[PDB]
């Protein structure tokens, strides 16, 4: 079996709502189509064993993001463009996936900050592991 | 929460 990461493209910042690190009902507000996202795998980190989240949890954006750009601490995985406001990645081996929104395109919209998510993720109860990780990163529009 | 990384953006 394999793991997969589903990224739901959304536009606009939360409206007084709290940050949720789990599945939530989709707002369904106008999404940004033709959005570019790319996955980068963090080396030395394997979500295959328990020790993996411990080391990974000690990760500092300072190491993956210091000069406003990624370092050698990341490995190129694949670049795909979200279409229809929804993107999905498959054939994912246990590790750490990092999503970066490319500046290219997005003329009426400004590039939002990137987000990081480990895969696979443990179940809400901590029992077993989930084969699919859901993410709802929002974009920041221009003006 | 324990498990997770940084996906505050919903």
């Amino acid at each position: 079996e394999r793991t997969s990461i589903a990224v739901h493209a959304l536009m606009g910042l939360p409206t007084g709502q709290p940050a949720n690190g789990t599945k939530l009902d989709s707002i369904g507000l106008p999404k940004v189509d033709g959005m570019s996202f790319t996955l980068y795998r963090v080396n030395e980190i394997d979500l295959t064993t328990q020790a993996g989240w411990d080391a990974a949890s000690k990760i500092k954006l300072e190491e993956l993001y210091t000069n406003g750009h990624p370092t050698d601490k990341v490995t190129k995985v694949a670049t795909k463009k979200t279409e229809g406001g929804v993107a999905k990645f498959d054939n994912l081996t246990p590790a750490l996936y990092l999503v970066v929104q490319e500046l290219n395109g997005a003329e009426a919209v400004v590039r939002s900050q990137p987000f990081l998510v480990a895969a696979p993720q443990t179940n809400p109860t901590g029992d077993g592991w989930l084969q699919d990780v859901h993410v709802y990163p929002k974009h920041q529009a221009l003006s | 929460k324990n498990a997770g990384f940084e996906l505050p953006l919903t």
